[PDB]
């Protein structure tokens, strides 16, 4: 992912305040409500019915934790996404068979989280970069 | 298709949007544009920087209709007939441009609104939106 | 949304295609296993072979359900209750299938009638399994 | 695209007995039917208000040709069409403006108008080739 310098110092900085152990299971909890067939992947996780059943989940949150480590080694190699998501994209594709297009709504919904978050200090500009990061993500992990 | 509750969790939410209405879609336009540049082709004839009086208008009329939709959730082909026209006829948008659009939207709201940004109020509003693009890019 | 131009024009469609529906069926089923492999993991009870008698019953009762869609195309979402309960509550199918089997469908109607298949008649029928495909996915 | 021998063959063999002049425009005239927010990108071509007058215009006749022609140079060329489509990319991404979606919308209504020329000896298998070509050319343009 291209990123001019102030975006990634933005990208950076805001992803230092992230407290990973509650966005990570948010997020995949968000997932899991708001697309509720993605639920399929995740049947085993226990009691998935109502929204506060989900966010109430420790295997979701543990899930959220990993999903969101993942991200955290492609925002630190940005340049290298390819490669730092082929392991997860053979596992996603021959093993799960997951839908790249969950990928881009994964993404969006870890942008809603952060903006939920973060309110004013998550930026237009902010906004921008996070989205060019998850895409590239999503591309990474579809390829 | 909507359920009551998620039609409740949206009529509630955006009754407490109430009169940041316009701010908020002028923001959700600005998030838009940009994230998303290729929506800017779209317009063309605006001035596209930051605290734009055009984009500020044109997020107040964006604003009025998601009001409207939300007071006619129930009949929304037939009351969002003229921005249907509009958009699927003469502006012919992709709707991809409105899924980008809803998407922005759902920050906005997120960052301004976070005690009422509920995961259940999330899902609702992620419908809601659904359904006005829906409507907005059929064709009669 | 439908018009009632394109309504007519499924109506006259799937009329002509009459009793050759389960067969046609049981086509478009078979090759939506063969060209999108990853449809093959919401049937794994089944026997995906070619000219399986698991795939023509199976075509044979989506075509039925297409019958009954087309002639109650008005009411779709509390005709199609039952099949929207079973795929989105029970079997939580992807929209994405959805839209594969309906361009699976499509091509079926294309190679078996080309007379029948003119580019009005083509969009009528995209549109219109596009509206039997979002009431069995909707969720409410 | 990878495919097997057998289904080179068959692709191979089908599209010699394609009618070039002739389905490239109408697959054109199809997209356009179809989905009508394509018309925003053909709006020079004239008039495109009724099917008869999307098929029968001499503009989208010669476009499909053209477009047909960066088919069959991709078929040419099935080892190497992200090489192949970089300058149509670079065109329709940077000029155009064009959603990488509707390259896949355009994808599923040629092989629909293949289907809809070629009735019974257009086979499943057949069409399952043709399907991951035109993904692949897709991809390729979508780069
Ligand atoms: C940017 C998007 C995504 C990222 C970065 C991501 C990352 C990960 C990671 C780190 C793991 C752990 C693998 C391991 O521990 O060996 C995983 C597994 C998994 N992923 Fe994803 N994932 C993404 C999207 C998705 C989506 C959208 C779904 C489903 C809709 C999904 C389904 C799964 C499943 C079912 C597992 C295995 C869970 C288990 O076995 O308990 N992934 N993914
Ligand atoms: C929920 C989604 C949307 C709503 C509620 C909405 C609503 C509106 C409204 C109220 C107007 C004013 C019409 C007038 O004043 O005559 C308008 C105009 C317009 N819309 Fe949208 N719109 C939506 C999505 C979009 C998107 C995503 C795009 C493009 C990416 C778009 C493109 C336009 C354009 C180009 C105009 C013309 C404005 C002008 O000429 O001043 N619309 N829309
Ligand atoms: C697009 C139009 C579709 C229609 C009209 C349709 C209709 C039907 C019908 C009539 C049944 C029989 C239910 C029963 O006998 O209890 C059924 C079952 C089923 N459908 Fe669909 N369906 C559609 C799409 C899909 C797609 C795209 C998928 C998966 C990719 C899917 C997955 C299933 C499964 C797994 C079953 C269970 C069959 C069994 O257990 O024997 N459906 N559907
Ligand atoms: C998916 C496979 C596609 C192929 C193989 C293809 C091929 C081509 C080629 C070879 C040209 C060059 C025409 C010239 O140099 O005169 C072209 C131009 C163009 N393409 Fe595509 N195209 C594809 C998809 C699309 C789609 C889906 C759209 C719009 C929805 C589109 C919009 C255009 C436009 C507007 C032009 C310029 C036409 C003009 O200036 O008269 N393309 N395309």
């Amino acid at each position: 992912v291209h990123l001019t310098p102030e975006e990634k110092s933005a990208v950076t900085a805001l992803w230092g305040k992230v407290n990973v152990d509650e966005v990570g299971g948010e997020a995949l909890g968000r997932l899991l409500v708001v697309y509720p067939w993605t639920q399929r992947f995740f049947e085993s996780f226990g009691d998935l019915s109502t929204p506060d059943a989900v966010m109430g989940n420790p295997k979701v949150k543990a899930h959220g934790k990993k999903v969101l480590g993942a991200f955290s080694d492609g925002l630190a190699h940005l340049d290298n996404l390819k490669g730092t998501f082929a392991t997860l994209s053979e596992l996603h594709c021959d093993k799960l068979h997951v839908d790249p297009e969950n990928f881009r709504l994964l993404g969006n919904v870890l942008v809603c989280v952060l903006a939920h978050h973060f309110g004013k200090e998550f930026t237009p500009p902010v906004q921008a970069a996070y989205q060019k990061v998850v895409a590239g993500v999503a591309n990474a992990l579809a390829h | 298709v909507l359920s009551p509750a998620d039609k409740t969790n949206v009529k509630a939410a955006w009754g407490k949007v109430g009169a940041h209405a316009g701010e908020y879609g002028a923001e959700a336009l600005e998030r838009m544009f940009l994230s998303f540049p290729t929506t800017k082709t779209y317009f063309p004839h605006f001035d596209l920087s930051h605290g734009s009086a055009q984009v500020k208008g044109h997020g107040k009329k964006v604003a009025d209709a998601l009001t409207n939709a939300v007071a006619h959730v129930d009949d929304m082909p037939n009351a969002l007939s003229a921005l249907s026209d509009l958009h699927a006829h003469k502006l012919r948008v992709d709707p991809v441009n409105f899924k980008l659009l809803s998407h922005c939207l759902l920050v906005t709201l997120a960052a301004h609104l976070p005690a009422e940004f509920t995961p259940a109020v999330h899902a609702s509003l992620d419908k809601f939106l659904a359904s006005v693009s829906t409507v907005l890019t059929s064709k009669y």
